[PDB]
């Protein structure tokens, strides 16, 4: 979904 | 409107050479990546079809970014705000009805606080210096198509979108100018609907041939054969829609025999 | 930031500010300077704002008013432009009876060319010509002002907002929801200034759109599909408008001579195809004789 923030460790 | 279309296109031209991004940049970033970035323009494709904007704010966003971060170090868990004030400048510059900062903050599923989304957008205009109205692929790819025989709307639709896959991946994309990648994206998507390629009248206009375009063009196609199998896919997913002709449902050429 | 600025009085009120007249305590120089005010928790750089700084700095011309610097601060944004001492209207108001002499008139539109022609080389509309944004200095210059309406236009351009134009000025294929305009548009506007500053009065002063459209009408004939191909096609066209026959040029802005009424002729054009450029007009006869009046 958009609604996400995003992973990127 | 071929009163002044050469005037642009040459002043488009030289305003590209101004607003291009540094090609090393990412090694200068010790926290973050393409990889990365490519998770965050990806991003922005989907914000662009949630919201509904234009391609076009979709090509500025990625430029803001691309020269922002050709000067500012970030966090990798600031990335996202970076990305968000950007699409939020690109919109109040480009939309006719940009969405609101609520709704920028909204689809960040509250990441940011609204007073972080304004301070990112102010401090991203600083860094540009308002430098806003940047030249982008969408805009030579639309000058390009003045020149087809007859209009093509599966061939706009298929530079489009391999346009818009270029700015995914900063390696190599960035070493290219928006005009170059619209050449390329424009004869790959000419010769693989029609078999076309790269029209004559468009070297007079842009003093481009294939053999200037070949480099660009050659990564461009791995790119398009690729695509299938790249980490990203919110672009095809996208262009699947027959608001673009399901384009990215076509097949790419094995080879392109230049 | 505001430090070398000394304000001097108020010069006008805008949409989201106040301007001032103030002076450079080191170099000397006057400016005009437009607070904008900002504040957080809110909509952030307001978007006409974020065009007209935009554009502005790319439109470098001496008939175009310059953004000289953008001071900001973590509450305030000051716009410092240079400093025109008049705009038209208020100079129109004043020639109430002289009126204008011609070779102002013509020194006038020729300068408005110039800049409206390098706005549209470099893919930018003005949308809001209108006397009130024609600022002149005392060195008999006239300048494209106020860019707060402007928009940086793609080729082919593609739908762009409709709620367009102050209506005075404001064109046909706007008048008829067009999804498609351009450039054409601010020739139009230029069109009905270059008709004001000779009768000195407005030359369409419809208080609708459709008191607008039916006065132009009436003034130029209404359109068909001859003169305008595609006219009765577009979304606000109506079978039902009444069908005005089209009066001599020479009715419309009498004091006009031939030349002036071929050129206003070309830029109030139906179509928006024909209707002159402001490059083009830059050759027309009617200037051969221009010179830069004070």
């Amino acid at each position: 979904p958009v609604k996400r923030r995003l992973d990127l460790e | 409107v071929p009163d002044y279309h050469e005037d642009i296109h040459t002043y488009l031209r030289e305003m590209e050479v101004k607003c291009k991004p540094k090609v090393g940049y990412m090694k200068k970033q010790p926290d973050i990546t393409n990889s990365m970035r490519a998770i965050l323009v990806d991003w922005l494709v989907e914000v662009g079809e949630e919201y509904k904007l234009q391609n076009e704010t979709l090509h500025l966003a990625v430029n803001y970014i691309d020269r922002f971060l050709s000067s500012m170090s970030v966090l990798r868990g600031k990335l996202q705000l970076v990305g968000t004030a950007a699409m939020l400048l690109a919109s109040k510059f480009e939309e006719i009805y940009p969405p609101e900062v609520a709704e920028f903050v909204y689809i960040t599923d509250d990441t940011y606080t609204k007073k972080q989304v304004l301070r990112m957008e102010h401090l991203v205009l600083k860094v540009l210096t308002f430098d806003l109205a940047a030249p982008t692929v969408n805009q030579f790819l639309t000058q390009y198509f003045l020149h087809q025989q007859p209009a093509n709307c599966k061939v706009e639709s298929l530079a489009m979108f391999l346009g818009e896959l270029s700015l995914i991946d900063a390696d190599p994309y960035l070493k290219y100018l928006p005009s170059v990648i619209a050449g390329a994206a424009f004869h790959l998507a000419l010769y693989t609907v029609t078999g076309q390629s790269w029209p004559e009248s468009l070297i007079r206009k842009t003093g481009y041939t294939l053999e200037s375009l070949k480099p660009c063009l050659m990564d461009l196609h791995q790119t398009y054969l690729k695509a299938p199998q790249h980490a990203q896919q919110s672009i095809r997913e996208k262009y699947k829609n027959s608001k673009y002709h399901g384009v990215s449902l076509l097949n790419p050429p094995e080879t392109l025999n230049l | 930031s505001m430090e070398n600025f000394q304000k001097v009085e108020k010069i006008g009120e805008g949409t989201y500010g106040v301007v001032y007249k103030a002076r450079n305590k080191l170099t000397g120089e006057v400016v005009a300077l437009k607070k904008i005010r900002l504040d957080t928790e809110t909509e952030g750089v307001p978007s006409t704002a974020i065009r007209e700084i935009s554009l502005l700095k790319e439109l470098n011309h001496p008939n175009i008013v310059k953004l000289l610097d953008v001071i900001h601060t973590e509450n305030k944004l000051y716009l410092v432009f240079e400093f025109l001492h008049q705009d038209l209207k208020k100079f129109m108001d004043a020639s109430a009876l002289t009126g204008i002499p011609l070779p102002l008139i013509k020194s006038y539109l020729f300068q408005l060319l110039q800049g409206l022609a390098f706005c549209h080389s470099h893919r930018v509309l003005h949308r809001d010509l209108k006397p009130q944004n024609l600022l002149i200095n005392t060195e008999g210059a006239i300048k494209l002002a106020d860019f707060g309406l402007a928009r940086a236009f793609g080729v082919p351009v593609r739908t762009y907002t409709h709620e367009v134009v102050t209506l005075w000025y404001r064109a046909p294929e706007i008048l008829l929801g067009c999804k498609y305009y351009s450039t054409a548009v601010d020739i139009w506007s230029l069109g009905c200034i270059f008709a004001e500053m000779v009768t000195r009065r407005a030359l369409f002063p419809g208080d609708s759109e459709i008191d607008q459209l039916f006065r132009i009408f009436r003034t130029l004939g209404t359109p068909d599909e001859v003169v305008w191909p595609g006219v009765t096609s577009m979304p606000d066209y109506k079978p039902s408008f009444p069908k005005w026959a089209r009066q001599d040029f020479s009715k419309v802005v009498p004091p006009l001579d031939e030349d002036g009424r071929s050129l206003l002729s070309q830029m109030l054009h139906y179509d928006p195809n024909k209707r002159i450029s402001a490059k083009a007009a830059l050759a027309h006869p009617f200037f051969q004789d221009v010179t830069k009046p004070v």
